[PDB]
């Protein structure tokens, strides 16, 4: 199928307790490859999946050479953005940075992305052409106008297409075992009265991967949303991912209810009813 | 791996 | 600026069995700023034992991660998970529900 690499940066100041926090992590799809955590003892780039470990000694210097680099980039932003906003020194704030490349079934490149946020709502993105930017505010404008004057979207375009895809395209097949699989879904349902009155069934899906899935409920066949309770998807911590989802019943009408599955690990979605 | 240019805001 | 409040789900590894080792997590995401707190407890009292994930964010900037710790389940013990946030008046504990 389809894939990505992404990588995702935290920058949060820290007033009156020295540096910035800063952490990257690296994600091959659902998949994390690489961190650095400025607390953490090492100040290197550090693996986190197997098929990353074998890279040389070369690869390891230089991802930490650049992640260092993204770390005071990050934290002249914080003190930049202050100013932009007039903001005291006294409180915390936070910048956050994506960037990455998706490529499709034939491994080629499909997109590129560059978002940046400050105190969690956008600030300035790539635009899916590559090419400009957009801006979220009018401070923001400033920061379109100095990188279209000094053209900094050509480098990073060149990244996108290029680098992104190739390096993306090395990880997938060196980590073709954990990376090109699906993990479909188990799943059951359970039931509980609720009162004399009325039961809660849910339906549930574990021990799958990608992270990607629906799970939806209907009654006598029609989407069913009056009462659909779903929980955000989560990690069970082995490479897998878990979701459930529930609807309140009158009790002796369970039979009407089913719930739908969706993955991509399923050759046809699965229909379960209590019964 | 990283994109080797990060320009400041 | 925008405060935004997380979503506590405390679960197993795999599905529980008394008397089989399994893993204990408690998943805190859609919270924003950053700065948050978890602890895992057994029988009230913090595990020391508990290691996390990297902090990550999903598509609307919210942070989340992943606190874990290797346990035994058994009939007796109870387990909860205990946040503490800027959007949270008290810190907020969660009992793991084994009955879902
Ligand atoms: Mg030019
Ligand atoms: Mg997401």
């Amino acid at each position: 199928g389809s894939h990505s690499m992404r990588y995702f940066f935290t920058s949060v100041s820290r007033p009156g307790r020295g540096e910035p926090r800063f952490i990257a992590v690296g994600y091959v799809d659902d998949t994390q490859f690489v961190r650095f955590d400025s607390d953490a003892a090492s100040q290197r780039m550090e693996p986190r999946a197997p098929w990353i470990e074998q890279e040389g000694p070369e690869y390891w210097d230089g991802e930490t050479r650049k992640v260092k680099a993204h770390s005071q980039t990050h934290r002249v932003d914080l003190g930049t953005l202050r100013g932009y906003y007039n903001q005291s020194e006294a409180g915390s704030h936070t910048v956050q940075r994506m960037y990455g490349c998706d490529v499709g079934s034939d491994w080629r490149f499909l997109r590129g992305y560059h978002q940046y946020a400050y105190d969690g709502k956008d600030y300035i993105a790539l635009k899916e052409d590559l090419r400009s930017w957009t801006a979220a505010d009018m401070a923001a404008q400033t920061t379109k106008h100095k990188w279209e004057a000094a053209h900094v979207a050509e480098q990073l375009r060149a990244y996108l297409e290029g680098t992104c895809v190739e390096w993306l395209r090395r990880y997938l097949e060196n980590g073709k075992e954990t990376l090109q699989r699906t993990d479909a879904p188990k799943t059951h349902m359970t039931h509980h009265a609720v009162s004399d009155h009325e039961a809660t069934l849910r339906c549930w899906a574990l021990s799958f991967y990608p992270a990607e899935i629906t799970l939806t409920w209907q009654r006598d066949g029609e989407d069913q949303t009056q009462d659909t309770e779903l929980v955000e998807t989560r990690p069970a911590g082995d490479g897998t991912f878990q979701k459930w989802a529930a609807v309140v019943v009158p009790s002796g009408q369970e039979q009407r209810y089913t719930c739908h599955v969706q993955h991509e690990g399923l050759p046809k979605p699965l229909t379960l009813r209590w019964e | 791996i990283l994109n080797a240019m990060i320009v400041k805001i | 600026m925008i405060q935004r409040t997380p979503k506590i789900q405390v679960y197993s590894r795999h599905p529980a069995e008394n008397g089989k080792s399994n893993f204990l997590n408690c998943y805190v995401s859609g919270f924003h700023p950053s700065d948050i707190e978890v602890d895992l407890l057994k029988n009230g009292e913090r595990i020391e034992k508990v290691e996390h994930s990297d902090l990550s964010f999903s598509k609307d900037w919210s942070f989340y991660l992943l606190y874990y710790t290797e346990f035994t389940p058994t009939e007796k013990d109870e387990y909860a998970c205990r946040v503490n946030h800027v959007t949270l008046s008290q810190p907020k504990i969660v009992k793991w529900d084994r009955d879902m």
